[PDB]
Formats: structure tokens, sequence, C-alpha cells
């Protein structure tokens, strides 16, 4: 898939896609420098470096560093995502929405539109909530000189955030349409990796100075490479199920052609469950953390802190669960068996029909567990590595690595899979 | 029941034993690809916020 | 500066709401999956929503500039 990487910069169409993507991401990053009126960014950054502010870390990380500078997209593309989750929940809870999801042409469009509308509304709600519970709280703690905690400021913030995430959702969809990879995933990706290089340079400077010893740093780096290589290997891994084509009935017995196989990945392609797990983890923190004067809500919020043992455990569980469920939904044995049926293929020793689906379902359900567990391991280990090396960075957290490698692999996989179809 | 999941674990372990792992060239390929991608966007975004903060700093 | 500032704010709100409308109207051409990279072989780039594309870009810049304006506004 390196060939895909270079061809995407070589081939005019794909390089147009790349340039457009880079342009949009440039617009987003630039948009990170446009502040919400009335907000004192200095005090926000000051608070985010305090002990109680640390819990906002992940919230900032997935905001693309925007929450830190409280830009027009203060929470990033995250509101939309949240809505999506909600929608999904409804779809799997309300039977009417499930029917609407399975109608075909229209319905999925209606659900998606509801997701977009709900996303914007969510950005409105979150803008208001943050304006009233955190920004103007404590006698207008994070306000600017000349601003007071009232309905005018709330109105301003709400408007800013609504228009902001509207524009950002639009930008994401335009990346999806006229650029490489998926828009949302690339926006989160950019929002995460934008912080990597300066942190590397800073840490290196600290090594030269003497605050960080070289051994811990080398372990950190080597562990990152290990993470990349490991995720790559597991993504490239597959369970082969022996099948046969050109089946002919001779002497009242079923025979087949040359023995082949169908490959089944440990995990279904997609960084989406990681996004959903992250957002789900972010909800209680978002609801509880703003209230700085309430030890209870601070306790609840810090309980889900991905840096702390409890929150990290919860995060691991969320990643494993969401991955396993998503892989279960994507790898439906019925459509696989029917795909083997339309091509005139069969499983040697297994009768066609429902027993075949049973065989496939059994193998898949027993298999994908390990991929889920692996993603959970990748979720877990980096925090320990940071604790042992003394080099802490939420951007290089297990969840962050999962995002980066996930998006990279997805984009390259799609590009390769499409240029392959172009060549043939 | 505990027996159900303690059986599920064994069967899943058996399926783990039947996993076809990728070649060396595949892992090298994937890792190199990931590195190129990540590094590329790191550099590009780096130039973005560099030029941006330099121009904004110029405006003062 | 009451009337003037109020007019600036009204412009901000108007641009915001109009932007919301434009974004909501521009519904993506969907497929089976919720979010994908899509087939990047076809050049596409039909007229489809070009006027509203350019309009959304312009209104994005205007909205940003208005955020900067309200930010720079005196006491
Ligand atoms: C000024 C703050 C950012 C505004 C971004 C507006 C949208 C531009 C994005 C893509 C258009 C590419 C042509
Ligand atoms: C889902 C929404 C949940 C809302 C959760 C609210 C949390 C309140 C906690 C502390 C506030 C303390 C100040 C309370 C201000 C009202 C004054 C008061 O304390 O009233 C007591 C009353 O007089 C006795 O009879
Ligand atoms: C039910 C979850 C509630 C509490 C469990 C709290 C967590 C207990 C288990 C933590 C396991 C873990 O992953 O801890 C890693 C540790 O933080 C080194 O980085
Ligand atoms: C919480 C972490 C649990 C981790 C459990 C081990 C997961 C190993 C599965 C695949 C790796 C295969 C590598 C070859
Ligand atoms: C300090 C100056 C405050 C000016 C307040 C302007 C409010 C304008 C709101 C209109 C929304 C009408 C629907
Ligand atoms: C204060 C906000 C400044 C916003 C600048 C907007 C730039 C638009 C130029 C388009 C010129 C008209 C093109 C019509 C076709």
């Amino acid at each position: 898939m390196v060939k895909a990487f270079w061809s995407a910069l070589q081939i005019p169409e794909l390089r147009q896609r790349v340039l457009f993507t880079l342009l949009v991401l440039a617009a987003y990053r630039l948009g990170a420098f446009i502040p919400t009126p009335g907000v004192d960014l200095d005090k926000i950054q000051e608070f985010l470096r305090t002990a109680q502010g640390g819990v906002f870390g992940i919230i900032n990380l997935f905001s693309g560093g925007n929450f830190e500078r409280f830009s027009i997209f203060a929470l990033g593309i995250m509101p939309y995502i949240t809505a999506a989750i909600i929608m999904q929940i409804l779809v799997t809870v309300v039977p009417a929405l499930e029917k609407l999801s399975k109608e075909g042409e229209e319905g999925r469009r209606i659900i998606n539109q509801y997701t977009r509308i709900g996303g914007i509304a969510l950005g409105a709600f979150q803008g208001f909530f943050l304006a009233t519970a955190f920004l103007g709280a404590e006698g207008g703690r994070f306000l600017l000189p000349g601003w007071s905690p009232g309905p005018f400021f709330w109105f301003v913030v709400v408007v800013t955030q609504v228009a902001g995430i509207a524009l950002l959702l639009w930008m994401a969809e335009r990346i999806t349409e006229y650029g490489i990879g998926n828009g949302t995933s690339l926006i989160i990706f950019a929002g995460i990796v934008v912080e990597w290089l300066p942190q590397i340079l800073r840490t290196i400077g600290l090594i030269r100075t003497g605050e960080v010893n070289l051994v811990a740093f080398l372990f950190f780096l080597a562990f990152i490479v290990l993470a990349f290589a490991g995720m790559a290997a597991v993504q490239q891994a597959e369970r082969r199920i022996p099948v046969q084509y050109a089946r002919k009935v001779v002497g009242g017995r079923v025979y087949g052609g040359q023995a082949t196989y169908i490959p089944i990945k440990l995990n279904a392609a997609g960084v989406i469950p990681i996004i959903f797990a992250a957002a789900i983890l972010q909800i209680p923190i978002f609801l509880a953390a703003p209230f700085q004067d309430n030890p209870v809500l601070q306790g609840i919020a810090n309980f889900f802190n991905p840096t702390r043992p409890s929150g990290l455990f919860i995060e691991v569980l969320l990643v494993i669960l969401f991955t396993y469920v998503y892989t279960a939904v994507q790898f439906d044995p019925k459509r696989i068996a029917e795909s083997l049926r339309e091509y005139g293929g069969f499983i040697p020793g297994i009768r066609p029909g429902e027993p075949t689906v049973k065989f496939l379902e059994h193998i898949v359900s027993r298999l994908t567990l390990w991929g889920a567990l692996f993603l959970g391991l990748v979720t877990l280990l980096p925090q320990i590595i940071q604790n042992l090396t003394g080099i802490h960075s939420i951007a290089f957290s297990g969840i962050g690595l999962l995002i980066v490698v996930g998006v990279a692999l997805d984009t390259l996989r799609q590009v390769e899979s499409q240029l392959m179809l172009r060549s043939y | 029941m505990f027996a159900r999941l303690i059986r599920y674990f064994q069967e899943a372990r058996a399926e783990l034993a039947r996993v076809t792992w990728p070649t060396r060239e595949q892992v090298v390929e994937g890792t190199q690809a990931i590195l190129l991608f990540t590094l590329a966007f790191m550099v590009i975004l780096g130039l973005y916020d560099t030029v941006f903060r330099f121009l904004i700093g110029l405006l003062r | 500066m009451d009337l003037l500032y109020t007019l600036v704010i009204l412009f901000y709100l108007g641009v915001a709401g109009l932007l919301v409308y434009l974004v909501l109207v521009q519904e993506p051409k969907q497929g089976a999956g919720d979010l994908m990279g899509g087939s990047a072989d076809l050049f596409s780039a039909r007229g489809v929503t070009g006027g509203l594309y350019r309009l959304t870009v312009i209104l994005g810049v205007v909205f940003a500039a208005l955020a900067l304006v309200i930010g720079l506004w005196p006491r």
C-alpha cells in the first residue's frame, strides 16, 4: 500500500484529491485560530495546565486542539459524531427507525439528515452549556474585560458554535466528496497529529537540556514503532476458510474444483468504533467536568479520565466492546454465504444453506474476539509506557495511536483498492 | 453460565490457532506506509500552523 | 454604539443561520455505508451544488471575519 501512497501523489486525479484535502485541512487549522468573542483563551490554557483541568485533556484532543483556543469549532467535529452515536442507538432501539434504515434508497438518507440536523442542534446545546456552566461560571472566570455572564454572551457563543460546526460538518463532507479518505476521520486525525511533531521537538530539546534521559525516550519511540508495526500486522492477518467452486455431482456424490479459501480479517476495516468509544467516554466528562465548584461532579468526571486507572479500564472495555460489535455487524455470515452461493461455491463437508451460515457465524464469532482484544491492548499499553518513562502525552495515548493508524490504514486501503480497480 | 464462556474461550483459542499471519514483506509494507502517511501529515500540518502563527505574530 | 453593534450582531446571526440552512440543504449523495472514502476514480465535480458551494465558502469567510470583528469591538 506504499505504492498507493506514492501513486496518490503521482496520479493527477488522486493528487487533486490530496491537494483539495490539504486545502480543507488548512482551512480547518486556520479556523482553529479564530476565537469565540468574550472568551479569555489565556485563562483557559492556564486552567488546562492545572490538576483539575487535566481531565479535559481527551476532550481537547478530539476537539483538534480547538477547545484549547476555543475557536469557532470549539468542540471540533465531535458534536456531529455524538449525534451519530445517539442516532445509531435509536436505530438499534426503535424498530421504526430500523425499518427506515432497511428501506433502501431513501431512509438511510433521512437518518443521515436527522444525524446532521441533530449534530448542529447538539453543537448549539453544547455551546450554550459550556457558555453557562464553565465559561461564565464562577463569576465569569474565563471571560474577557467588558464581558459579563448573561444571555447576550450565551447568545454569542451559541451562534458562533452553531455556524462553526455547520461549516465544519460541511468541510468534512466535502473532504469525503472531493478528497481522499473520510472527512470526519481525517479531521480528527489532523486534530491529533498536528500536535505530534512540536511535542517531539520539545521533548528532544528537553533531552539536550537534561530533563528527559535518552533511554526513556528511546523506549517511547521504539514502543510507538512497535505499535504501528503491530497494528499493521494484525490488520494484515486473516483466517482462511477452505471453499470450492465448479461443483459437479458425479455418481450421486458432490465434488468440487481446486480447493481455495475465503479470507476473514480479525477486525473489520474502520476506525469508527474507536471514534464512538472515545465520544462515549467523553460524554460523562463533558457533562460533569465544567462544574469546578462541585467535588461530586469532579469525582464523576475524573472517574472516566483515560489517564487514570478507572477511566483507562473503561476506555479499554469500550474499545474492545465497540470493535467486537462492529466487526460482528460488518461480517454477516448470511451475505457471505449468499455471496458464496451466487458464485456457485460451497464449503467442503458443510451442506449449503443455514448450516453454512452457522459454520461461518461460529468461526467469525470465535475469531474476531482476538482482534478486539488486540485493539484493547493497544488501548492499554501506551499509558503504562508513559507512566514508566515519565513522558506523558494524551496525543500519543492508546486511543490517539488507534485513531492515527486507523485513519492512515483506512485511507491507504481505500486508495489502493480503487487504483487496483482502475488498473484492471 | 460460566461453563458457556469457559468453552467459548477454548473455541476462540482454537480459532486463534488457525490464524494465517502475514508475510514479513507485508508487515514492512504496512509499517512503512503508516510511517509515510503520518509523517507527511505531520510535516504538512507543521508548515500550516508554523506559517499561520508566524503571520499572525507578524500582525501582532 | 448600540444600533451599530446591534446591526453587526444581527448580520452575524443572519450569516450564521443562512450558513446552517445552506449546509443542511446540501445533503451528501449517500451509499450503503454511513461513512466511506467513496470511489475516488470518477472526476465528478458536476454543477450539482456549485453556486451554494462557492456561497458557503464566501459565507464561511464572512462569518469568520465577523467573529474577528466582534472580537475586536471596543468596550
Ligand atoms: C439533572 C439536573 C440535576 C440538578 C442537580 C442540582 C445540584 C444541586 C447541588 C448543589 C447546589 C446547592 C445550592 C442549592 C441552591 C438552592 C437553595 C437551596 O439549597 O434550597 C434548599 C431548600 O431550602 C431546602 O428546603
